[PDB]
């Protein structure tokens, strides 16, 4: 069979987040240094703050996915990513 | 060598043996290598360790045969192993005969590559080759158990027939008359073994665990723990709740071969540790598929569908004889209550006035053939319409493939 | 000069995660 | 129906009936709203997708899955582009020719052997030898002049039906699983779904 | 088959079928599409009913009892006016299997099935001495 598999080891999909760690790391030491120079980054409480980041973007495209099928298409243009920046309100 | 050597060339597995015999010698037709490279060869293929992760490969595919090689080697292999095949012995059958069966709906540049390979090569002396269907009508010859079965209650070859195959490439419906048979009422149907065993997969796969590349235990399955719904689908799914088995898996490091119980005996009270696949519905709604395809929604006809429109394509007169007596053929009969279910049905569809009765060969319809060719051999009409090597060498190879067993000339 | 770190094939899967396989252009 | 009922004389269709929690209270065909053979009841799309999944049946490996346009191509003779664009589906591959186990079977009948020479050199024995090295496809005797015409009529339409496509009923039960009673098509799919079980298993997936 | 019903849609006469309706119930945790087979749909246009309310139908009966207006939004059903007799709200699936119990006298089977309506005489008293063949 072919599809059994789909149902015994498709019990449990949960998907990841995926942003990753050095680039994202190296970026906010460099966006940190103009706000502080030779700020130390504590290798410790970046994962939190690596899923909060995570988790207000994936609300931004479940938004953005609710207004694109709202316009009866799929694919995303600017503007709904800025009417949902200005409709949450920031 | 006054009796020939008959083959039954099956596409699954092939039929070779004497006609002093009175069973085949059955030899699988495939070629199925480990993923690390050690091939075997089919007759081979029983006696290997693991079965989780084969690669596959054979010959005959769902028309016919198209490369001569491994057929070749195949059956040099059970004509040149005495020691593996038991009693058989031979040097070159030089005066040794053939009896061989090959579908009606073959190809005639294929026919000619098969009379070629059979004669210019193994140098033979007489051939004759046609369908299993011909030879039925000489079950008359020869007393044999045979099991009529009524629909409407609750020379020696026999002119009138019309039967059915259903092996593992697929299912073939011809009408013979006059001991020659008609080839434009013949219906095929592409439900085979090769169908029936995907099936399987399918519905496994729709309730326990996947076995897609393991196929071997999808045909050991099929022909172990199915039954065909015995009155109708609904009735049937009642029997689903009481009715059930149970199949374990086969643990290569205990056992190659799993087994299949059922939870009123208690016959096999021995636990074990591997997992144990419940199968409740599925024994008896994969055999209805042949009445109701649609149930995985394809536009096939059905059985019925192909019989009476075969029916239909006959000429009236014959018309109510074909039916009067029909001789069930093909390994996938041997499914239970397949033949009864089957009466009954076209039974129903039949108006009236004609009765139609099915003959059930007891067992399996195989080696029930094999016989029937032997008995063939025996038979002398076999003597009156035989060839000769000056015939084949007198003429091309065109000619003995488009003249006289060539089906376009029957038609 | 790194905010080009991110790299494309983590925005699409990025939008993977939200749901929809449709990805414009100039989304990331 | 209650005796004296208010109407504004406004449509009044006796035959037409909607009733809803108005949502969006639209018509689904206000305006055209959108944007017994077997071949007419389900279209040619639906019938070459019945036969792909047929052919994909077929196969017993994953070596054959790609072999399903060839298969399909010597079947009804369709190329393999249309095949690739529209069917929409789901050196063991290339035929019994590995020399690995043309020098292995020697092993198999090794118990006993005494073979012997006969044989020629001619124009049959060339033909012979060609076949023995066969490696041919079903394409290529199809698309070769071998075989004749009529042959190709004879045996591509000797099997099809072409009137009666069924003579009996459908059950028509869900796909899941075979609950017999109470059956009913589901909201977006529009497949038959039975049980709650079975609805809870095919939203997510299937539907 | 119990549930709310969420809308109805009724086609006219058309070749291809004499009455395209469909019907669509919503439970506590399931909605589901069914088709009407041509019937039905005078038993639902015999009385006036409309959506949005918990109603039960019997598959071999066929009679449609309107249970009142069902829950969904307070508000859309807090302003009728008292009735619907005090509304209602899903509770379980769709379809289920039940057992009806109906207790009779014998009387009243003999005066049932005396004349071609009998169940008015259960009320008028008009039975008039009853044959020995019927008891
Ligand atoms: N007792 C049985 N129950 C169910 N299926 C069976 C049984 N015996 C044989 N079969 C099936 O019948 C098929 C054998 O077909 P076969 O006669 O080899 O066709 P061919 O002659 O065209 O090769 C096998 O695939 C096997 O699964
Ligand atoms: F060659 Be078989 F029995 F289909
Ligand atoms: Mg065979
Ligand atoms: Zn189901
Ligand atoms: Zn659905």
């Amino acid at each position: 069979g072919t599809v059994a598999l789909r149902e015994i080891r498709r019990f449990q999909k949960s998907t990841e987040l995926l942003i990753r760690k050095l680039p994202f790391q190296r970026l906010v030491r460099e966006i940190a240094q103009d706000f502080k120079t030779d700020l130390r980054f504590q290798s410790s409480a970046i994962g939190a703050l690596q899923e909060s980041v995570e988790a207000y973007l994936v609300s931004l495209f479940e938004d953005t996915n609710l207004a694109a099928i709202h316009a009866k298409r799929v694919t995303i243009m600017p503007k709904e990513i800025q009417l949902a920046r200005r409709l949450r309100g920031e | 060598e006054t009796p020939p050597i008959v083959i039954d060339n099956g596409s699954y597995e092939i039929k070779f043996g004497p006609s002093t015999n009175k069973k085949p010698f059955r030899a699988l037709n495939a070629l199925a290598k480990d993923k690390f490279g050690t091939s075997y060869l089919s007759n081979h293929i029983k006696n290997i360790k693991d079965i989780s992760s084969i690669t596959f490969r054979r010959p005959h595919e769902l028309g016919q045969l198209t490369l001569w090689e491994l057929e070749s080697c195949i059956w040099d292999y059970c004509l040149f192993n005495p020691s593996e095949f038991d009693g058989f012995d031979l040097k070159e059958g030089k005066g040794h005969h053939l009896v061989a069966s090959e579908s009606c709906m073959t190809l005639p540049e294929l026919s000619k590559h098969a009379d070629q390979v059979i004669f210019e090569e193994y140098e033979f002396d007489s051939l004759f080759k046609s369908p299993v269907a011909v030879f039925v009508p000489f079950t008359k010859s020869y007393k044999g158990e045979m099991r009529t079965i009524s629909g409407k209650d609750e020379s020696d070859y026999h002119d009138f027939q019309l039967v059915i195959d259903s092996g593992f490439n697929c299912t073939w419906i011809i009408p013979v008359l006059k001991g020659i048979p008609y080839y434009k009422a013949v219906k095929k149907l592409d439900i085979g073994g090769r169908f029936l065993t995907g099936l399987l997969k399918e519905t496994l796969s729709f309730r326990h665990y996947n076995m897609m590349d393991e196929t071997i235990l999808v045909n050991n399955i099929k022909e172990q723990c199915l039954f065909v719904s015995p009155v109708s689908y609904f009735d049937s799914f009642k029997t689903k709740d009481k009715h059930a088995l149970e199949y374990v898996l086969p643990d290569f490091q205990t056992s190659f071969l799993g087994y299949v119980r059922n939870p009123r005996k208690e016959n096999v009270p021995l636990p074990e540790d591997a997992q144990i696949i419940t199968l409740t519905d599925e024994l008896f709604t994969i055999p209805e598929t042949f009445f109701h395809p649609e149930i995985s929604q394809i536009t096939k006809p059905g059985i019925v569908e192909a019989i009476l429109e075969s029916l239909s394509m006959l000429p009236e007169i014959v018309r109510p004889l074909m039916v009067g007596n029909i001789v069930c053929t093909g390994g996938n009969f041997n499914l239970p209550n397949f033949a009864q279910r089957l009466a009954a049905e076209l039974q129903r569809q039949l108006p009236t006035d004609w009765t139609c009765h099915v003959s059930v060969p007891e067992g399996d319809c195989a080696l029930f053939g094999w016989e029937v060719m032997s008995q063939f051999a025996k038979t002398d009409s076999y003597r009156k319409a035989r060839v000769t090597r000056e015939e084949y060498y007198e003429h091309g190879p065109d000619w003995c493939t488009k003249h006289r067993f060539g089906y376009q000339n029957w038609i | 000069d790194n905010i080009q770190g991110i790299t494309k094939p983590a925005i699409r899967r990025l939008a993977r995660r939200g749901g929809v396989k449709r990805i414009s252009g100039l989304i990331y | 129906k209650a005796l004296v009922e208010e109407i504004d004389k406004k449509t009044y269709n006796p035959d037409i009936y909607f009733t809803s929690l108005d949502p969006q209270a639209r018509r689904y065909t206000s305006k055209k709203i959108n944007k017994h053979s077997f071949e007419e009841r389900y279209t040619q799309q639906e019938i070459l997708q019945s036969d792909r999944r047929f052919m994909e049946l077929n196969t017993e490996n994953f070596s054959d899955l790609p072999n399903v346009p060839t298969l399909l191509s010597d079947l009804t003779g369709v190329p393999r582009d249309r095949i690739e664009s529209t069917t929409k589906p789901i050196y063991g591959h290339g035929w019994v020719l590995k020399p690995e186990t043309l020098r292995e079977i020697q092993l198999s009948y090794k118990s006993t052997k005494l073979p012997k020479p006969k044989r020629k050199n001619t124009n049959r024995i060339v033909a012979l030898k060609k076949v023995l090295s066969s490696k041919r496809n079903l394409h290529s005797f199809l698309d070769s002049a071998l075989l004749n015409l009529m042959d190709k009529n004879v045996i591509y339409h000797n099997v099809y039906n072409k009137r009666y496509f069924k003579v009996l009923p459908l059950i028509t039960t869900c796909s899941i699983c075979g609950g017999y009673d109470s059956i009913s098509s589901c909201v977006n799919c529009g497949n038959k779904i039975c049980s709650v079980s079975c609805f809870k298993l095919h939203n997510e997936t299937r539907c | 088959i119990e549930g709310e019903v969420v809308e109805i849609q009724i086609d006219r006469s058309i070749t291809g079928g004499h009455k395209q309706g469909k019907l669509t119930i919503k439970t506590t945790d399931m909605e589901t599409i069914y088709e009407l087979g041509n019937k039905m749909i005078d038993g639902l246009t015999k009385e006036k009913v409309l959506a949005g309310d918990v109603i039960s139908i019997d598959k071999a009966s066929g009679k449609i009892t309107k249970l009142g207006r069902s829950f969904a939004r307070s508000r859309d059903y807090d302003a009728m006016g008292a009735d619907t007799r005090f509304v209602q709200c899903p509770e379980g699936e769709l379809q289920k299997r039940k057992t009806v119990v109906h207790t009779v006298s014998l009387h009243e089977i003999d005066v049932i099935n005396s004349r071609t309506q009998g169940f008015l005489a259960l009320f008028t008293g008009d039975t008039g001495e009853i044959r020995s063949e019927v008891r």
